[PDB]
């Protein structure tokens, strides 16, 4: 019953389509969720969205100023992979800040939401209220924006807590059945750890992080679930993924440090590991949030100063928006596949012919037989749609 | 009102260079194939180029193949046709147009066609 | 070479009429990939008839095209004073390829 | 099998978020209903949320007009616990009164409706209307607002008869797969009982009830479903809990009367124990229902006078309406768990600027673990909703 | 698996309310179906609503002219009992006749569509066109726009095809698992008969229907599932249950033949039998179908010249729109308990401020209880409602 | 748990309604997908419909210039038979092309999306994306748009790429549990083969297609689906079915090759085979998709020049618009039926007082009892529908 993830990673050439939900088209009419910051995460039978709602629906003047994230009525919606976010969406606790797990037999939900310096993260297992945290360095708590992963029961959640751009305290929490059975002070040479795309690397976890701080690679955390022991280190490819970055034929990596450069912010993304080569995925942009492309860096997750792409899509248009994006993993018949989703956001912030910011989906799986070329954006007009 | 609009058409001496660029909004470069035909002064229209959706697959007819190039840059959403070797039998007024082909209902036609633009090689 | 003749040189007849024009191929041609356009001279060909029958958003129901085969015909159930231009097929492929072209006049 | 309730108490030291629904605010955009005095009940899988629809939408025409509480067309609305009230909820029977049970098996429902005077309470189980019952004191018959409790199959329902200040006819009725079983009169040392809030304290239940005549502490019912024994106090500790309410400074109880204080109305509410301490709830308010808080006081239900709290949470702030509170308890892996909803009501009752009255309800579950501070009101703004 | 029906009747003193969906009243605000003729049945679970819809929506163009009941856009619509049909509502047939079973497997529909002269009757079960049927008199084809009744599998549906003014043919029809086993053409003592509500009398099945030819009392089907008898009388009550009907002072039956008082038309209506006396239900207004009314007329099942009412309810207000009513069986755990529903409709049939004809449905079961007394109307405002 | 369709052809004298959607009058009021390209498909259970949705509602900004066929915002739209495709339905892959297959066990999807040029085909197998392929012929890749066929768990798609003028690769794919385990290229007398109506002829699979060169008979397509050999001919009815296509005084067939009669654009249709004669439907208008009639030709699948019509019905009537139409199998207890369903499009590119392009269904099944006459359109009135 229990999930473990065991078998071996499934053979990736690249990536093929596997979902769109035309969000903020369907929202010119109909009744949809004002959502950001959505995710992936599966059953053993099918997969689920979840995303983070401001309380109102697109078309509704409550949708006005919606570009804040931390708000009393935001909620954590979930649907089927598919199904857009109407009216009838369960909205699964109350959180500013989420993340979702399934051990085999039943639901995790991380959940924070609070005062900003003083925050609580709800544990939800089963459709109960099994456990409860306060921010350890009162600041706001905030989780992987993600799913988490379980092996043999056991969940693990990455949750930071501290400075937006110093150093800030990171903890491993080891879940089972709800309850927080441990808790692992994050250690190694990652500085900055944030909002992590984590996969089961049985047998243990790997979280590929963003560095907000001082870095445009991103950080790698390895946890071994059956020792509760930490390791930390640096994306090590010479491409590096996060936005803002430098240009391809300037940036680098350190494959143990931050590569002090462009590294003032950053943007959620993944990347995974196919023995020495790495897959990642990053916009096609390095100052805006705009596009989106996933490649291969040959020997990209053993050596820097490596800048051999092989495998490149464009999943999204070089001049289409963008934004956070995800790992998740799917158990097959005799291996493990890696999907991930893109998040589309649209309105303001950046586009000031509307009032509201909400955010569409795109999901993408790996394939080991062959695929084309294409491009999905988002598709809204949002020169038609209402205020 | 607005639409697909061509322009960068000029005098030139018999084989010289152009570049001629079509750009526009709505009628976009991303969901239509692309196609040039000219127009010799009163002679029958005269396809010469055609772009795919992606950009990738161009065709070109057996006039100008070999001294024509049809190209798009990201640039505000255009498409460049540069010519190289120019003689005096291309005097034309070049036009761009939108097509499409539905797979259920056959060729679209090209629907939207700019305002044109007037080519005059000479010495 | 799969040669479009636009078979009238000119209908060349009075106005408020029907008009039948014609556009013979070389070889039997699916009649999906064809397409009629009016260019009144000075102005952009403007598109009337795709896939040989289907009628072009925005243009009167008076315009009628049809055909099959290697022979396809445009007719025009009434003349008026803007229907007074050339009349050209086309044919989708690689490549393209226009008719002669057919006018329409007066009287 | 049935629910037994056998387990002890799990260890509370507060409350953490649980649930929002954002109903007010879903409201102005999409067709909501116009609902009231809420609940929530689990069977044991997972949580529903219950209320009573007035027969119409809130961007409705039959919206105007929908502060009063006894029409033929409110009925009783059940979603899963998350789901908003939209139009594909199933209204579960007619009634302008309700209580609703799961004894393990099926759900059993308590609907009050019918003229003033002369009223019926249809009792349905499995789907069947199996029971039911008239007004003994041909007065208003109401009952709990609230979850009622099963042990080994056989619920019991507080239902009261009477007038609205003065004395009432309470009577138990003990209830089997829907079927009225038994029923026993009210006798003990509480005077006015209503709107009661039923727990399994194993091996009976037990009440907090309203004092809407002559007290502003609450009554306290010890049903003991095995041998049909009734018992009443009142609320001991010296904070009482009912709204119009005494000062802090200058409250009372008595552990047996009504203290004659600010009596005459209230508002269902909830309360329960730890040891000797008590676990409650009220309005921060003492004249109105603004904001509400929880907290502990430490031997408040063995001795009065004691106005010692600990571990105080504020649920809802003081500028923000509130409106009836509840329990109700969920059977945990080792433990039972405590947790309580809160009605935020927003209409034409107090504020004047619509025409309607609903409410969105706000859901916490107790816990061992630690926790924050927050503030969650509904979040509806009026001055620019639907006209 | 089957369903029998094999326990005795509950004992019945009355009806206690069990549903009500508003529809009318929602459909000011939200998107629900047009619909008219409903009726109500149960599988072994739970309860089914079941209309036939005018393929729209209320607050739509196509809305104007639903006054009419044959068109080729009327489908059936399924519910559960409770959910209002809103656009998420399955519809599973074509038809602009139906009936409905559910054997204790499988559902039936009977949907009768097409040509008013030929028409088709097709019968589906278990999610398969299993048998059709044509007209056998070249007519309006119609059935019971109530449930149907299977013993031991074996379901019974009684169909009528002719002139609605005169002599027409009526049959009974013997499905198992959807095919057609076995063809009854109706004998008896019943010259028309239409709309009939059917209830399972073990060891068989027990129609009351309409006489829309000069008449005013109800017609009485008896057949028996084993060998495909079929009796026909009238129901021998004095207090006759048809409408148009006379007064209440000056009507008679002859529980054998019409009585030939003001029999031009009729209304679907039920009744059912309690040894010697019978149950019945009746709109209160006499010249036009206005209230609704359902007591036990005493020795009426046997005697006519009988006129001793008892247990008289109003469920319907005497100024209130009511339509066709119907009679379903549900089964309890020693007993078999009788329900009825009322169909009030509202619309341009009789009130000309809307262009419209919808429908609400209030449903009732009896009880061995007490009851009270109300009224239960729609409750719509027509003129406020959308234009 | 697999199903290999292994019972005899139930017999068929005719069709008799099943189903209609009505989604179009429904779009009026309410939010409603716009869709083209429906099928039908069956679990074990009950039936399904999908469609290729233009990623909006028909009250939408975005539903203007919805003519076109391949969008990056097309998906595949699944919900009960029945359902009209609201804003809960699950879209279940990014499609322009699309085909569905349940095998007994789950759900397969081919879904094709992506550049005209280079296009990518999805092969989903129970929630999971288990394959891929790239365009053959760097052309427009398509498939069936109705449901496949799977005999033993090994499941048959028809994919064409290529032009109609020109040379196009038509393969058969043999996909098992999602993956592609066989490819045979097409060989026999059908030079196109194009939208193909498959069912499962026992031991193998028989597909009817449309041919769009120098064909108005439709083309036949026989797989073997043990020995994956395949066969091609054309239908040998002297009444073709495609249109474009002749006036049946003056119509003709080869049974080998394409007639080369008004062969230019077809309709995709279906027919199958009921000893030597043929069930065939087609569009009552020969040159336009307008009506809707099936009939059976005598020694029509063995004989050309045969022009006997029999026992031929109006589905929809010769003024009204139809379009695709296909067929589905249905396993029945002692035999297996064959259903049709027909694609009612209504909106722009033949009736310019919309901009929008959308369709409804209208679904029959084969009986072997009596059926009447009748006609079922979609009824919508585009000169009122809110624009
Ligand atoms: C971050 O989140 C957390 C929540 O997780 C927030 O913490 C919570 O904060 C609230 C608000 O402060 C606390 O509630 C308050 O508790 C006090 C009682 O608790 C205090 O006093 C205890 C009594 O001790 C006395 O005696 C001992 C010796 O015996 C002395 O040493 C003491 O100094 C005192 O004289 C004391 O024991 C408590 O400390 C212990 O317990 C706490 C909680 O378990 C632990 O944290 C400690 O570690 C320690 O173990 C503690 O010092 C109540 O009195 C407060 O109620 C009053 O205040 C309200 C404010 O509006 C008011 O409405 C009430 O009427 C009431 O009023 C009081 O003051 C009035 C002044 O005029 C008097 O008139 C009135 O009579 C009354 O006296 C309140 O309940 C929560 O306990 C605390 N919860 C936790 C930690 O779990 C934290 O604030 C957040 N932080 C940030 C960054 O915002
Ligand atoms: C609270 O809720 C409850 C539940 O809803 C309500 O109770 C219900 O109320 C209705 C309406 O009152 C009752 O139905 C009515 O029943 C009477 C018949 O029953 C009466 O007469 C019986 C026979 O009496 C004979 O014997 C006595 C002496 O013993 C003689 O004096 C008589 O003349 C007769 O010969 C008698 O047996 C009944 O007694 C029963 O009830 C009493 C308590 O009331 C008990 O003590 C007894 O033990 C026993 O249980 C009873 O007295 C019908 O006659 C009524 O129908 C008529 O009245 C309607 C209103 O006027 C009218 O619309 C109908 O047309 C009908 O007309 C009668 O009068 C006409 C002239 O107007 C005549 O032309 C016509 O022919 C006819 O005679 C009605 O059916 C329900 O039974 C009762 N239900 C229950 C379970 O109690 C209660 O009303 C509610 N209270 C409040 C505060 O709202
Ligand atoms: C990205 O490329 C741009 C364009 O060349 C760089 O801009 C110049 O970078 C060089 C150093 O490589 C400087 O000497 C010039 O002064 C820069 N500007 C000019 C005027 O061209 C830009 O710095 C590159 N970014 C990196 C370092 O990745
Ligand atoms: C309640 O039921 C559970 C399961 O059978 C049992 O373990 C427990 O002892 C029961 N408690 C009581 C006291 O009935
Ligand atoms: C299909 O499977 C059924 C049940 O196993 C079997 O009876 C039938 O003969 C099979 N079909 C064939 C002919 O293989
Ligand atoms: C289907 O399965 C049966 C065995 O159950 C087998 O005999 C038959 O050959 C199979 N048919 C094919 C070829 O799919
Ligand atoms: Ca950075
Ligand atoms: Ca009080
Ligand atoms: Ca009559
Ligand atoms: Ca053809």
């Amino acid at each position: 019953e229990y999930r473990n993830w065991s078998k071996p990673q499934c053979g990736i050439t690249g990536f093929a389509p596997f979902s769109k939900d035309n969000s903020i088209r369907l929202s010119a009419g109909g009744d949809i969720w004002v959502t950001r910051e959505p995710y992936v995460s599966c059953d053993p039978d099918k997969c689920y969205q979840f995303a983070l709602g401001q309380g109102t629906t697109l078309n509704n003047v409550h949708s006005n100023n919606t570009v804040r994230d931390r708000t009393p009525y935001r909620t954590l919606l979930m649907n089927e992979l598919g199904v857009p976010f109407h009216l009838g969406t369960k909205q699964v606790c109350i959180a500013w800040s989420s993340s979702s797990c399934h051990d085999g037999k039943a639901w995790l939900h991380v959940c924070i939401t609070g005062d900003d310096k003083n925050a609580t993260a709800s544990f939800i297992y089963n459709g109960r209220l099994v456990d409860s945290v306060v921010s350890w360095s009162k600041d706001i708590l905030r989780t992987q924006e993600s799913e988490c992963v379980c092996i043999n029961g056991t969940c693990t959640v990455v949750m930071t807590d501290g400075s937006a751009s110093g150093k800030a305290d990171t903890k491993i929490l080891f879940i089972e059945e709800g309850k927080i059975v441990h808790t692992s002070t994050l250690s190694g040479s990652a500085q900055h750890v944030e909002e992590c795309s984590c996969y089961p690397r049985y047998p243990g976890v790997r979280c590929v992080c963003r560095d907000n701080w001082k870095g445009s690679n991103r950080p790698i955390v390895d946890i071994n679930i059956k020792d509760h022991s930490i390791v930390s280190s640096y994306v090590c490819s010479g491409l590096v993924g996060d936005t803002p970055r430098k240009n391809d034929s300037s940036s680098s990596s350190h494959c143990l440090d931050p590569n002090n450069e462009e590294g003032g912010h950053g943007v959620k993304g993944w990347a995974f590991d196919d023995g020495n080569d790495v897959w990642m995925g990053r916009t096609i942009n390095e100052t805006s949030r705009l596009g989106y492309e996933t490649f291969k860096v040959i020997e990209g997750w053993s050596n820097p100063k490596s800048k051999l792409q092989t495998n490149r899509q464009v999943i999204v248009d070089r001049g289409d928006r963008s934004g956070y994006s995800g790992i998740f993993s799917v158990e097959g018949k005799s291996c493990i596949n890696r999907c991930f989703y893109v998040e589309l956001i649209r309105g303001r912030k950046e586009e000031t012919e509307v009032l509201w910011t909400s955010n569409s989906i795109v999901v993408f799986c790996g394939t080991s037989g062959t695929y084309g070329t294409g491009s999905w954006p988002d598709g809204a007009d949002l020169n038609l749609m209402p205020i | 009102e607005v639409q697909l609009v061509e322009s960068g058409g000029g005098l030139v001496e018999p084989g010289g260079s152009l570049r001629l660029s079509c750009a526009a909004s709505g009628l976009t470069f991303s969901t239509y194939e692309m196609n040039w035909v000219r127009q010799a002064p009163g002679k029958g229209l005269e396809w010469i180029s055609h772009i795919s959706s992606s950009g990738f697959a161009i065709y070109y007819a057996d006039s100008v193949r070999g001294r024509f190039t049809i190209s798009r840059d990201i640039a505000k959403q255009s498409l460049d046709l540069q010519m190289n070797s120019l003689r005096a039998e291309d005097t034309a007024v070049y036009y761009c147009a939108r097509d499409y082909y539905n797979r259920d209902l056959g060729y679209s036609g090209m629907d939207v066609w700019g305002q044109g633009t007037t080519v005059t090689v000479s010495s | 070479e799969i040669v479009l003749t636009q078979s009238p040189g000119t209908l060349s007849l009075s106005p408020g009429e029907r008009a039948t024009l014609s556009c013979r191929a070389s070889q039997y041609i699916s009649s999906m990939n064809l397409a009629w356009y009016q260019q009144k001279p000075g102005q952009a060909p403007r598109l009337l008839i795709s896939a040989a029958s289907s009628r072009a958003t925005g243009i009167p129901d008076r315009f009628s095209g049809s055909g099959s085969g290697t022979d396809f015909t445009l007719t025009i159930s009434g003349l008026e004073p803007e229907d007074f231009a050339v009349y050209y097929c086309q044919k989708y492929g690689s490549p393209y390829t226009f008719g002669q072209g057919t006018k329409v006049e007066i009287k």
